[PDB]
Protein backbone atom coordinates (compact mmCIF):
# COMPACT_ATOMS: atom_id res chain seq x y z
CA UNK A 1 0.00 0.00 0.00
CA UNK A 2 1.28 3.65 -0.84
CA UNK A 3 0.95 6.88 0.74
CA UNK A 4 0.45 10.64 0.08
CA UNK A 5 2.16 12.69 2.62
CA UNK A 6 1.10 16.13 3.26
CA UNK A 7 3.68 18.59 4.03
CA UNK A 8 1.04 20.89 6.04
CA UNK A 9 -2.71 21.76 5.71
CA UNK A 10 -2.66 26.18 5.97
CA UNK A 11 -5.81 26.48 5.06
CA UNK A 12 -9.22 24.81 5.65
CA UNK A 13 -9.85 22.61 2.49
CA UNK A 14 -12.39 19.56 1.95
CA UNK A 15 -9.48 16.99 0.25
CA UNK A 16 -10.81 13.59 -1.87
CA UNK A 17 -9.16 10.73 -2.84
CA UNK A 18 -10.81 8.66 -5.00
CA UNK A 19 -14.86 8.24 -3.70
CA UNK A 20 -14.14 9.43 -0.26
CA UNK A 21 -13.62 13.09 0.89
CA UNK A 22 -12.76 14.36 4.62
CA UNK A 23 -12.91 18.17 6.14
CA UNK A 24 -9.59 19.44 6.92
CA UNK A 25 -9.66 22.64 9.56
CA UNK A 26 -7.63 25.84 8.82
CA UNK A 27 -3.87 24.44 10.73
CA UNK A 28 -4.88 20.99 11.75
CA UNK A 29 -2.11 18.61 12.20
CA UNK A 30 -2.63 16.99 8.84
CA UNK A 31 0.34 14.79 7.06
CA UNK A 32 -1.19 13.17 4.32
CA UNK A 33 -3.06 9.49 2.76
CA UNK A 34 -2.21 5.98 3.46
CA UNK A 35 -3.20 2.81 2.62
CA UNK A 36 -3.65 3.55 -0.85
CA UNK A 37 -4.47 0.45 -3.61
CA UNK A 38 -1.59 0.10 -5.68
CA UNK A 39 -2.27 -0.82 -9.23
CA UNK A 40 -4.53 1.58 -9.63
CA UNK A 41 -4.91 5.26 -10.94
CA UNK A 42 -6.11 7.61 -8.42
CA UNK A 43 -7.07 11.72 -7.89
CA UNK A 44 -6.64 13.43 -4.86
CA UNK A 45 -8.22 16.56 -5.12
CA UNK A 46 -9.28 20.16 -3.25
CA UNK A 47 -11.74 22.72 -2.74
CA UNK A 48 -10.81 25.23 -0.71
CA UNK A 49 -13.64 26.15 2.39
CA UNK A 50 -13.47 29.87 0.91
CA UNK A 51 -13.32 29.54 -3.15
CA UNK A 52 -16.24 26.64 -3.70
CA UNK A 53 -15.50 27.86 -7.10
CA UNK A 54 -12.82 25.78 -8.95
CA UNK A 55 -12.21 22.27 -7.08
CA UNK A 56 -8.95 20.99 -8.14
CA UNK A 57 -6.74 17.48 -8.34
CA UNK A 58 -4.19 15.38 -9.31
CA UNK A 59 -4.21 11.96 -11.31
CA UNK A 60 -1.55 10.08 -10.38
CA UNK A 61 -0.28 6.27 -10.35
CA UNK A 62 1.78 5.61 -7.29
CA UNK A 63 3.81 2.99 -9.39
CA UNK A 64 5.49 5.84 -11.15
CA UNK A 65 7.10 7.67 -8.28
CA UNK A 66 6.69 8.68 -5.10
CA UNK A 67 4.39 12.29 -4.39
CA UNK A 68 3.85 14.46 -1.95
CA UNK A 69 1.28 17.43 -1.78
CA UNK A 70 2.78 21.15 -0.09
CA UNK A 71 0.41 24.14 -0.12
CA UNK A 72 2.00 27.03 -1.76
CA UNK A 73 1.02 30.60 -0.56
CA UNK A 74 2.40 32.43 -3.41
CA UNK A 75 0.09 30.45 -5.92
CA UNK A 76 -2.68 29.71 -3.57
CA UNK A 77 -3.37 25.64 -3.84
CA UNK A 78 -2.45 22.86 -2.83
CA UNK A 79 0.13 21.45 -5.54
CA UNK A 80 1.23 17.61 -6.16
CA UNK A 81 4.88 17.14 -6.36
CA UNK A 82 7.64 14.35 -6.92
CA UNK A 83 9.96 13.68 -4.16
CA UNK A 84 13.09 11.94 -5.85
CA UNK A 85 15.34 11.14 -2.87
CA UNK A 86 13.55 7.62 -2.21
CA UNK A 87 14.96 7.80 1.40
CA UNK A 88 14.03 11.20 2.24
CA UNK A 89 10.71 9.72 1.18
CA UNK A 90 10.46 6.69 3.23
CA UNK A 91 11.29 8.69 6.18
CA UNK A 92 9.06 11.06 5.98
CA UNK A 93 6.35 8.95 5.63
CA UNK A 94 7.23 6.36 8.31
CA UNK A 95 7.58 9.41 11.16
CA UNK A 96 3.80 10.56 10.29
CA UNK A 97 2.28 7.13 10.55
CA UNK A 98 4.22 6.78 14.09
CA UNK A 99 2.98 9.69 14.82
CA UNK A 100 -0.39 9.22 13.54
CA UNK A 101 -1.52 12.03 11.62
CA UNK A 102 -2.68 10.09 8.09
CA UNK A 103 -6.14 9.53 7.30
CA UNK A 104 -6.25 5.85 5.72
CA UNK A 105 -7.94 5.24 2.44
CA UNK A 106 -11.01 3.79 3.68
CA UNK A 107 -11.58 0.76 0.94
CA UNK A 108 -14.46 -1.53 2.65
CA UNK A 109 -12.98 -5.27 0.91
CA UNK A 110 -16.40 -6.16 -0.38
CA UNK A 111 -16.23 -2.68 -2.77
CA UNK A 112 -15.25 -3.00 -6.34
CA UNK A 113 -16.22 0.35 -6.96
CA UNK A 114 -12.82 2.06 -7.92
CA UNK A 115 -11.78 -0.35 -9.59
CA UNK A 116 -14.96 -0.61 -12.18
CA UNK A 117 -14.56 3.06 -12.52
CA UNK A 118 -11.28 3.31 -13.58
CA UNK A 119 -10.75 -0.39 -14.88
CA UNK A 120 -9.92 1.02 -18.18
CA UNK A 121 -8.18 4.06 -17.15
CA UNK A 122 -4.28 4.35 -17.59
CA UNK A 123 -1.46 6.93 -16.83
CA UNK A 124 -0.14 6.78 -20.12
CA UNK A 125 -3.20 8.38 -21.24
CA UNK A 126 -4.14 10.35 -18.64
CA UNK A 127 -1.01 12.19 -19.44
CA UNK A 128 -1.69 12.80 -23.13
CA UNK A 129 -5.10 14.15 -22.41
CA UNK A 130 -3.50 16.52 -20.06
CA UNK A 131 -0.21 17.57 -21.67
CA UNK A 132 2.49 18.44 -18.85
CA UNK A 133 4.96 16.13 -19.76
CA UNK A 134 7.64 17.25 -16.91
CA UNK A 135 5.21 16.13 -13.66
CA UNK A 136 4.14 12.22 -13.42
CA UNK A 137 0.84 12.97 -12.48
CA UNK A 138 -2.03 15.28 -14.23
CA UNK A 139 -3.57 18.63 -13.19
CA UNK A 140 -7.15 18.99 -13.82
CA UNK A 141 -9.40 21.59 -12.74
CA UNK A 142 -13.24 22.68 -12.98
CA UNK A 143 -12.49 25.42 -15.69
CA UNK A 144 -9.95 23.90 -18.15
CA UNK A 145 -11.92 23.76 -21.32
CA UNK A 146 -11.13 21.02 -23.93
CA UNK A 147 -9.73 21.34 -27.68
CA UNK A 148 -13.12 20.84 -29.03
CA UNK A 149 -14.52 23.35 -26.76
CA UNK A 150 -11.28 25.78 -27.89
CA UNK A 151 -12.43 25.83 -31.74
CA UNK A 152 -15.96 27.08 -31.14
CA UNK A 153 -8.00 29.59 -25.70
CA UNK A 154 -4.61 28.57 -23.75
CA UNK A 155 -3.70 25.55 -24.90
CA UNK A 156 -1.41 24.18 -22.57
CA UNK A 157 -4.05 23.76 -20.30
CA UNK A 158 -6.37 22.59 -22.25
CA UNK A 159 -7.79 18.65 -22.20
CA UNK A 160 -7.16 17.53 -25.25
CA UNK A 161 -9.71 14.68 -25.59
CA UNK A 162 -10.41 13.00 -28.88
CA UNK A 163 -12.68 15.30 -31.11
CA UNK A 164 -16.26 13.11 -32.23
CA UNK A 165 -18.44 15.39 -34.05
CA UNK A 166 -21.17 13.72 -35.66
CA UNK A 167 -21.80 16.14 -38.55
CA UNK A 168 -17.87 16.49 -39.59
CA UNK A 169 -16.23 14.98 -43.26
CA UNK A 170 -14.84 12.32 -40.45
CA UNK A 171 -18.32 10.98 -39.62
CA UNK A 172 -19.59 11.13 -42.76
CA UNK A 173 -18.23 9.10 -45.75
CA UNK A 174 -19.32 10.65 -48.98
CA UNK A 175 -22.05 8.98 -50.97
CA UNK A 176 -23.59 7.54 -47.12
CA UNK A 177 -24.64 10.86 -45.82
CA UNK A 178 -27.87 9.18 -44.62
CA UNK A 179 -26.34 5.50 -43.91
CA UNK A 180 -23.49 6.84 -41.71
CA UNK A 181 -25.64 9.91 -39.68
CA UNK A 182 -28.37 7.43 -39.17
CA UNK A 183 -26.43 4.91 -38.11
CA UNK A 184 -22.55 5.54 -36.70
CA UNK A 185 -20.75 2.27 -37.34
CA UNK A 186 -18.55 3.29 -39.43
CA UNK A 187 -17.80 5.91 -37.47
CA UNK A 188 -17.15 3.80 -34.51
CA UNK A 189 -15.68 1.03 -35.92
CA UNK A 190 -13.74 2.19 -38.47
CA UNK A 191 -12.80 5.87 -37.71
CA UNK A 192 -12.40 5.50 -34.41
CA UNK A 193 -12.00 2.23 -32.84
CA UNK A 194 -10.00 1.19 -35.57
CA UNK A 195 -8.15 4.14 -36.77
CA UNK A 196 -7.63 6.39 -33.39
CA UNK A 197 -8.35 4.20 -30.31
CA UNK A 198 -6.46 1.44 -32.02
CA UNK A 199 -8.95 -0.79 -29.33
CA UNK A 200 -11.77 -0.57 -27.34
CA UNK A 201 -10.04 -0.34 -23.96
CA UNK A 202 -8.63 3.04 -25.26
CA UNK A 203 -11.83 4.31 -26.15
CA UNK A 204 -13.30 3.37 -22.67
CA UNK A 205 -10.59 4.69 -20.77
CA UNK A 206 -11.02 8.12 -22.24
CA UNK A 207 -14.79 7.77 -21.53
CA UNK A 208 -14.42 6.91 -18.13
CA UNK A 209 -11.65 9.87 -17.41
CA UNK A 210 -14.09 12.15 -18.99
CA UNK A 211 -16.72 10.76 -16.42
CA UNK A 212 -14.45 11.53 -14.16
CA UNK A 213 -13.61 14.83 -14.54
CA UNK A 214 -17.09 15.81 -15.04
CA UNK A 215 -18.13 14.45 -11.64
CA UNK A 216 -14.72 15.10 -9.47
CA UNK A 217 -14.24 18.69 -10.90
CA UNK A 218 -17.62 19.75 -12.42
CA UNK A 219 -15.62 19.77 -15.77
CA UNK A 220 -17.92 20.86 -18.54
CA UNK A 221 -15.93 19.26 -21.21
CA UNK A 222 -15.83 16.27 -19.65
CA UNK A 223 -19.49 15.86 -19.33
CA UNK A 224 -19.99 16.59 -23.07
CA UNK A 225 -17.25 13.79 -23.70
CA UNK A 226 -18.21 11.30 -21.92
CA UNK A 227 -21.84 11.97 -23.37
CA UNK A 228 -20.63 12.25 -26.82
CA UNK A 229 -18.65 8.55 -26.29
CA UNK A 230 -21.29 7.02 -25.02
CA UNK A 231 -23.80 8.45 -27.89
CA UNK A 232 -21.50 6.89 -30.51
CA UNK A 233 -21.96 3.51 -29.43
CA UNK A 234 -25.73 3.41 -28.81
CA UNK A 235 -25.89 4.83 -32.02
CA UNK A 236 -24.29 2.45 -33.93
CA UNK A 237 -26.44 -0.80 -34.99
CA UNK A 238 -23.04 -2.83 -34.72
CA UNK A 239 -20.96 -3.02 -32.23
CA UNK A 240 -19.37 -6.02 -30.93
CA UNK A 241 -20.72 -8.28 -28.12
CA UNK A 242 -18.40 -7.28 -25.78
CA UNK A 243 -17.96 -4.12 -26.02
CA UNK A 244 -21.57 -3.39 -25.58
CA UNK A 245 -21.57 -5.91 -22.54
CA UNK A 246 -18.32 -3.96 -20.98
CA UNK A 247 -20.41 -0.74 -21.35
CA UNK A 248 -23.53 -1.91 -19.95
CA UNK A 249 -21.30 -2.52 -16.70
CA UNK A 250 -19.24 0.85 -16.82
CA UNK A 251 -22.18 3.03 -17.86
CA UNK A 252 -23.75 1.23 -14.56
CA UNK A 253 -21.40 1.94 -11.93
CA UNK A 254 -21.23 5.57 -13.23
CA UNK A 255 -24.80 6.23 -12.18
CA UNK A 256 -24.56 4.09 -9.21
CA UNK A 257 -21.66 6.58 -7.71
CA UNK A 258 -23.02 9.80 -9.43
CA UNK A 259 -24.07 11.88 -6.06
CA UNK A 260 -27.90 11.71 -6.39
CA UNK A 261 -28.54 15.77 -5.83
CA UNK A 262 -25.86 16.36 -8.64
CA UNK A 263 -27.27 14.46 -11.23
CA UNK A 264 -29.69 17.40 -13.13
CA UNK A 265 -26.50 19.02 -14.33
CA UNK A 266 -24.25 15.65 -15.11
CA UNK A 267 -27.16 14.06 -17.15
CA UNK A 268 -27.95 15.12 -20.36
CA UNK A 269 -31.76 14.23 -20.96
CA UNK A 270 -31.81 13.91 -24.51
CA UNK A 271 -28.55 11.74 -25.12
CA UNK A 272 -29.99 8.60 -22.08
CA UNK A 273 -33.55 9.04 -23.51
CA UNK A 274 -32.12 8.54 -26.83
CA UNK A 275 -29.25 5.71 -25.95
CA UNK A 276 -32.16 3.78 -23.38
CA UNK A 277 -35.27 3.77 -25.15
CA UNK A 278 -34.67 4.95 -29.12
CA UNK A 279 -31.07 3.99 -30.17
CA UNK A 280 -29.80 0.45 -31.96
CA UNK A 281 -28.22 -0.39 -28.30
CA UNK A 282 -31.84 0.19 -26.03
CA UNK A 283 -31.82 -2.83 -25.50
CA UNK A 284 -28.69 -3.91 -24.55
CA UNK A 285 -27.52 -1.90 -21.74
CA UNK A 286 -30.03 -3.84 -18.97
CA UNK A 287 -27.95 -2.94 -15.94
CA UNK A 288 -28.00 0.72 -16.70
CA UNK A 289 -31.62 0.97 -17.58
CA UNK A 290 -32.80 -0.73 -14.48
CA UNK A 291 -30.41 1.36 -12.41
CA UNK A 292 -31.26 4.77 -14.49
CA UNK A 293 -34.86 4.07 -13.83
CA UNK A 294 -34.93 3.01 -9.89
CA UNK A 295 -32.78 6.41 -9.19
CA UNK A 296 -33.35 8.86 -11.86
CA UNK A 297 -36.66 7.96 -13.18
CA UNK A 298 -37.63 12.18 -13.17
CA UNK A 299 -34.86 12.32 -16.36
CA UNK A 300 -36.55 9.76 -18.35
CA UNK B 1 -30.22 32.02 -37.07
CA UNK B 2 -33.89 31.93 -38.26
CA UNK B 3 -36.07 33.59 -40.47
CA UNK B 4 -39.04 35.61 -39.21
CA UNK B 5 -41.12 38.19 -39.44
CA UNK B 6 -38.61 40.55 -38.05
CA UNK B 7 -35.51 39.72 -40.56
CA UNK B 8 -37.59 39.22 -43.71
CA UNK B 9 -36.34 42.07 -46.14
CA UNK B 10 -33.13 39.83 -46.36
CA UNK B 11 -34.62 37.96 -48.64
CA UNK B 12 -34.35 40.85 -50.74
CA UNK B 13 -30.73 41.81 -50.44
CA UNK B 14 -27.92 41.18 -53.16
CA UNK B 15 -26.48 37.88 -51.27
CA UNK B 16 -27.67 35.12 -53.28
CA UNK B 17 -30.21 32.71 -50.88
CA UNK B 18 -32.55 29.62 -51.87
CA UNK B 19 -35.41 28.51 -50.21
CA UNK B 20 -36.14 24.82 -49.88
CA UNK B 21 -39.72 23.11 -49.41
CA UNK B 22 -39.98 19.23 -49.45
CA UNK B 23 -43.29 19.15 -48.52
CA UNK B 24 -44.83 17.53 -52.19
CA UNK B 25 -41.19 15.33 -52.42
CA UNK B 26 -43.20 12.26 -51.29
CA UNK B 27 -46.58 12.33 -52.17
CA UNK B 28 -49.19 9.13 -52.08
CA UNK B 29 -52.49 8.60 -52.34
CA UNK B 30 -54.33 5.71 -50.27
CA UNK B 31 -56.55 3.42 -51.27
CA UNK B 32 -58.40 0.07 -49.83
CA UNK B 33 -56.84 -3.53 -51.10
CA UNK B 34 -58.88 -6.45 -52.53
CA UNK B 35 -58.95 -8.28 -48.67
CA UNK B 36 -59.99 -4.54 -47.52
CA UNK B 37 -56.56 -3.71 -46.38
CA UNK B 38 -55.17 -0.28 -46.89
CA UNK B 39 -51.93 0.26 -49.18
CA UNK B 40 -50.08 3.74 -50.50
CA UNK B 41 -49.44 4.21 -54.18
CA UNK B 42 -46.44 6.76 -54.65
CA UNK B 43 -46.76 9.49 -57.61
CA UNK B 44 -44.58 11.82 -58.71
CA UNK B 45 -43.12 14.52 -56.05
CA UNK B 46 -40.83 18.04 -56.39
CA UNK B 47 -38.16 19.52 -54.84
CA UNK B 48 -39.33 23.53 -54.94
CA UNK B 49 -36.30 25.29 -54.39
CA UNK B 50 -36.89 29.29 -55.17
CA UNK B 51 -34.48 32.03 -55.30
CA UNK B 52 -36.99 35.17 -53.73
CA UNK B 53 -35.02 37.67 -54.89
CA UNK B 54 -34.69 36.62 -58.90
CA UNK B 55 -37.89 34.51 -59.11
CA UNK B 56 -35.55 31.54 -60.21
CA UNK B 57 -37.41 28.13 -59.48
CA UNK B 58 -34.93 24.88 -59.76
CA UNK B 59 -37.77 22.27 -60.16
CA UNK B 60 -36.27 19.15 -59.35
CA UNK B 61 -39.37 16.44 -60.41
CA UNK B 62 -38.87 13.03 -57.94
CA UNK B 63 -40.39 10.23 -60.02
CA UNK B 64 -41.94 7.26 -58.09
CA UNK B 65 -39.17 4.99 -59.11
CA UNK B 66 -36.66 6.44 -56.44
CA UNK B 67 -38.94 5.12 -54.06
CA UNK B 68 -38.75 1.15 -55.55
CA UNK B 69 -37.56 -1.15 -52.45
CA UNK B 70 -36.51 1.50 -50.07
CA UNK B 71 -38.29 1.59 -46.59
CA UNK B 72 -39.29 4.27 -44.30
CA UNK B 73 -39.80 6.65 -47.22
CA UNK B 74 -40.81 10.15 -45.44
CA UNK B 75 -37.64 9.77 -43.75
CA UNK B 76 -35.50 8.78 -47.16
CA UNK B 77 -37.60 11.75 -48.60
CA UNK B 78 -35.84 14.50 -46.20
CA UNK B 79 -32.31 12.81 -47.45
CA UNK B 80 -32.89 12.68 -51.37
CA UNK B 81 -34.12 16.02 -51.18
CA UNK B 82 -30.74 17.34 -49.17
CA UNK B 83 -29.08 14.95 -51.86
CA UNK B 84 -30.19 17.21 -54.81
CA UNK B 85 -30.09 20.52 -53.50
CA UNK B 86 -26.46 19.75 -52.89
CA UNK B 87 -26.03 18.32 -56.45
CA UNK B 88 -27.82 21.48 -57.49
CA UNK B 89 -25.29 23.95 -55.25
CA UNK B 90 -22.28 21.72 -56.75
CA UNK B 91 -23.43 21.97 -60.61
CA UNK B 92 -23.21 25.23 -60.23
CA UNK B 93 -20.31 27.78 -60.96
CA UNK B 94 -18.58 29.20 -57.35
CA UNK B 95 -20.59 33.12 -58.10
CA UNK B 96 -23.93 31.36 -58.23
CA UNK B 97 -24.00 29.53 -55.41
CA UNK B 98 -26.32 30.32 -52.27
CA UNK B 99 -24.48 32.08 -49.39
CA UNK B 100 -27.73 30.76 -47.63
CA UNK B 101 -30.16 27.97 -48.39
CA UNK B 102 -33.21 28.14 -46.23
CA UNK B 103 -35.57 25.28 -45.52
CA UNK B 104 -39.09 25.64 -44.84
CA UNK B 105 -39.37 22.43 -42.34
CA UNK B 106 -36.69 22.13 -39.57
CA UNK B 107 -36.54 18.49 -40.38
CA UNK B 108 -34.58 18.94 -43.62
CA UNK B 109 -31.94 20.77 -41.21
CA UNK B 110 -30.07 18.00 -40.59
CA UNK B 111 -30.09 15.92 -43.71
CA UNK B 112 -29.27 19.25 -45.48
CA UNK B 113 -26.30 19.81 -43.01
CA UNK B 114 -24.63 16.45 -43.75
CA UNK B 115 -25.02 16.86 -47.22
CA UNK B 116 -23.64 19.92 -47.48
CA UNK B 117 -20.12 19.58 -45.36
CA UNK B 118 -17.79 20.47 -48.77
CA UNK B 119 -19.69 24.04 -48.27
CA UNK B 120 -18.64 25.28 -45.17
CA UNK B 121 -19.58 28.76 -45.97
CA UNK B 122 -23.34 28.38 -46.75
CA UNK B 123 -25.42 28.53 -43.78
CA UNK B 124 -28.27 26.17 -43.36
CA UNK B 125 -31.53 28.17 -41.85
CA UNK B 126 -35.03 27.53 -40.55
CA UNK B 127 -37.71 29.70 -40.73
CA UNK B 128 -40.69 30.57 -38.34
CA UNK B 129 -42.73 31.52 -41.24
CA UNK B 130 -45.40 29.07 -42.18
CA UNK B 131 -45.04 29.67 -46.06
CA UNK B 132 -47.32 28.63 -48.24
CA UNK B 133 -45.02 26.65 -50.79
CA UNK B 134 -46.76 22.97 -50.50
CA UNK B 135 -49.32 25.07 -53.05
CA UNK B 136 -46.85 25.04 -55.64
CA UNK B 137 -48.72 21.48 -57.02
CA UNK B 138 -51.61 23.99 -57.12
CA UNK B 139 -50.35 25.79 -60.29
CA UNK B 140 -51.49 23.82 -63.44
CA UNK B 141 -48.31 23.73 -65.28
CA UNK B 142 -46.10 22.88 -62.39
CA UNK B 143 -48.34 20.14 -61.41
CA UNK B 144 -48.53 18.91 -65.31
CA UNK B 145 -44.87 18.61 -65.78
CA UNK B 146 -44.09 16.58 -62.00
CA UNK B 147 -47.04 14.52 -62.95
CA UNK B 148 -46.38 13.76 -66.78
CA UNK B 149 -42.40 12.75 -66.14
CA UNK B 150 -41.60 9.57 -66.62
CA UNK B 151 -37.86 9.72 -65.18
CA UNK B 152 -36.03 12.21 -63.01
CA UNK B 153 -36.32 15.52 -64.29
CA UNK B 154 -34.99 19.24 -63.04
CA UNK B 155 -37.10 21.69 -64.88
CA UNK B 156 -36.83 25.76 -65.02
CA UNK B 157 -39.55 28.05 -64.43
CA UNK B 158 -39.56 31.86 -63.78
CA UNK B 159 -41.94 31.58 -60.57
CA UNK B 160 -42.73 35.70 -60.79
CA UNK B 161 -43.00 35.50 -64.94
CA UNK B 162 -41.98 38.43 -66.46
CA UNK B 163 -43.36 40.63 -62.62
CA UNK B 164 -39.84 42.01 -62.11
CA UNK B 165 -39.80 44.21 -64.84
CA UNK B 166 -42.42 46.55 -63.15
CA UNK B 167 -41.85 45.44 -59.33
CA UNK B 168 -39.87 45.08 -56.89
CA UNK B 169 -38.45 41.83 -55.24
CA UNK B 170 -40.23 42.37 -52.45
CA UNK B 171 -43.20 42.95 -53.39
CA UNK B 172 -43.29 40.05 -56.10
CA UNK B 173 -42.31 37.48 -53.39
CA UNK B 174 -45.58 38.73 -51.91
CA UNK B 175 -48.18 38.42 -54.60
CA UNK B 176 -46.68 34.72 -54.78
CA UNK B 177 -47.19 34.42 -51.35
CA UNK B 178 -50.60 35.81 -51.62
CA UNK B 179 -51.51 33.62 -54.21
CA UNK B 180 -50.18 30.41 -52.51
CA UNK B 181 -52.35 31.31 -49.77
CA UNK B 182 -55.28 31.78 -51.62
CA UNK B 183 -54.85 28.34 -53.56
CA UNK B 184 -54.13 26.46 -50.25
CA UNK B 185 -56.78 27.81 -48.39
CA UNK B 186 -59.28 27.20 -51.09
CA UNK B 187 -58.07 25.87 -54.63
CA UNK B 188 -61.57 26.29 -56.23
CA UNK B 189 -62.19 29.69 -55.40
CA UNK B 190 -58.34 30.78 -55.63
CA UNK B 191 -58.25 29.28 -59.59
CA UNK B 192 -62.12 30.51 -60.24
CA UNK B 193 -60.38 34.18 -58.86
CA UNK B 194 -57.58 34.30 -61.26
CA UNK B 195 -59.14 32.51 -64.75
CA UNK B 196 -63.01 34.36 -64.47
CA UNK B 197 -61.87 36.28 -67.32
CA UNK B 198 -61.22 35.09 -70.60
CA UNK B 199 -59.51 37.16 -72.23
CA UNK B 200 -56.48 37.61 -70.23
CA UNK B 201 -54.24 34.84 -71.14
CA UNK B 202 -51.71 33.19 -70.09
CA UNK B 203 -48.20 32.88 -72.12
CA UNK B 204 -46.55 29.84 -72.97
CA UNK B 205 -43.65 30.52 -70.62
CA UNK B 206 -45.21 31.89 -67.71
CA UNK B 207 -47.09 30.45 -64.71
CA UNK B 208 -49.83 33.03 -64.28
CA UNK B 209 -52.14 35.17 -66.48
CA UNK B 210 -50.60 38.63 -68.28
CA UNK B 211 -52.67 40.79 -65.58
CA UNK B 212 -52.15 44.79 -66.37
CA UNK B 213 -50.80 46.59 -63.18
CA UNK B 214 -54.43 47.96 -62.40
CA UNK B 215 -56.42 44.31 -62.69
CA UNK B 216 -53.16 42.28 -60.52
CA UNK B 217 -54.59 45.22 -57.80
CA UNK B 218 -58.12 43.68 -57.91
CA UNK B 219 -56.57 39.88 -58.10
CA UNK B 220 -54.39 40.62 -54.50
CA UNK B 221 -57.58 42.05 -53.51
CA UNK B 222 -59.61 39.40 -53.51
CA UNK B 223 -57.65 36.53 -53.19
CA UNK B 224 -57.20 38.86 -49.60
CA UNK B 225 -61.53 38.69 -49.73
CA UNK B 226 -60.79 34.82 -49.94
CA UNK B 227 -58.14 34.70 -47.21
CA UNK B 228 -60.15 36.43 -44.79
CA UNK B 229 -63.54 34.76 -45.55
CA UNK B 230 -62.51 31.08 -45.60
CA UNK B 231 -60.77 31.89 -42.22
CA UNK B 232 -64.41 32.94 -41.36
CA UNK B 233 -66.40 29.84 -42.89
CA UNK B 234 -63.50 27.75 -40.99
CA UNK B 235 -63.72 29.85 -37.25
CA UNK B 236 -67.64 30.77 -37.65
CA UNK B 237 -66.73 34.84 -37.07
N1 LIG C 1 -34.94 29.79 -63.89
C1 LIG C 1 -33.98 30.15 -65.03
C2 LIG C 1 -32.61 30.65 -64.57
C3 LIG C 1 -32.19 31.79 -65.46
C4 LIG C 1 -32.18 31.35 -66.91
C5 LIG C 1 -32.05 29.84 -67.11
C6 LIG C 1 -31.33 29.06 -66.00
C7 LIG C 1 -31.51 29.58 -64.59
C8 LIG C 1 -30.16 30.10 -64.14
N2 LIG C 1 -29.89 29.81 -62.74
C9 LIG C 1 -29.34 30.95 -62.06
C10 LIG C 1 -27.83 30.67 -62.03
C11 LIG C 1 -27.77 29.22 -61.72
C12 LIG C 1 -28.94 28.65 -62.48
O1 LIG C 1 -28.52 28.08 -63.64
Amino acid sequence: MNTVPFTSAPIEVTIGIDQYSFNVKENQPFHGIKDIPIGHVHVIHFQHADNSSMRYGYWFDCRMGNFYIQYDPKDGLYKMMEERDGAKFENIVHNFKERQMMVSYPKIDEDDTWYNLTEFVQMDKIRKIVRKDENQFSYVDSSMTTVQENELSDPAHSLNYTVINFKSREAIRPGHEMEDFLDKSYYLNTVMLQGIFKNSSNYFGELQFAFLNAMFFGNYGSSLQWHAMIELICSSATVPKHMLDKLDEILYYQIKTLPEQYSDILLNERVWNICLYSSFQKNSLHNTEKIMENKYPELL
Amino acid sequence: GAMNSSNYAELFNNDIKLFVDDTNVYRVTVHKTFEGNVATKAINGCIFTLNPKTGHLFLKIIHTSVWAGQKRLSQLAKWKTAEEVSALVRSLPKEEQPKQIIVTRKAMLDPLEVHMLDFPNIAIRPTELRLPFSAAMSIDKLSDVVMKATEPQMVLFNIYDDWLDRISSYTAFSRLTLLLRALKTNEESAKMILLSDPTITIKSYHLWPSFTDEQWITIESQMRDLILTEYGRKYNV
